[PDB]
């Protein structure tokens, strides 16, 4: 579905 | 000012005890999901639902996932070139 998510 | 519709803006986020505190997803025309209202994310002037295009000069249209993270993490504070829209124009 989405392989480019980043949480900082 | 003049020219309304779609404008780009750079946001400078600093590192705090809780960190940046912001959620972002997508590649190239990266899109910010949410930001910590009581953190560097909101303090830097970031809103919920933004279009981040660049980060500290290094465009997000080449660096990989872990790459962009390492770049942002490699430093206390960093500026992010994003784009949005005028709410209620």
């Amino acid at each position: 579905v989405e392989n480019k998510v980043t949480d900082l | 000012g003049s020219h309304m519709g779609l404008v780009q803006r750079c946001v400078i986020i600093q590192k705090d005890d809780n960190g940046f505190g912001l959620t972002v997803s997508g590649d190239n025309p990266v899109f910010v999901q949410s930001v910590k209202e009581d953190g560097a994310a909101m303090r830097a002037g970031v809103q919920t639902g933004d279009r981040i295009i660049k980060v500290n000069g290094t465009l997000v249209t080449h660096s990989n996932h872990l790459e962009v993270v390492k770049l942002i993490k490699s430093g206390s504070y960093v500026a992010l070139t994003v784009q949005g829209r005028p709410p209620g124009s």
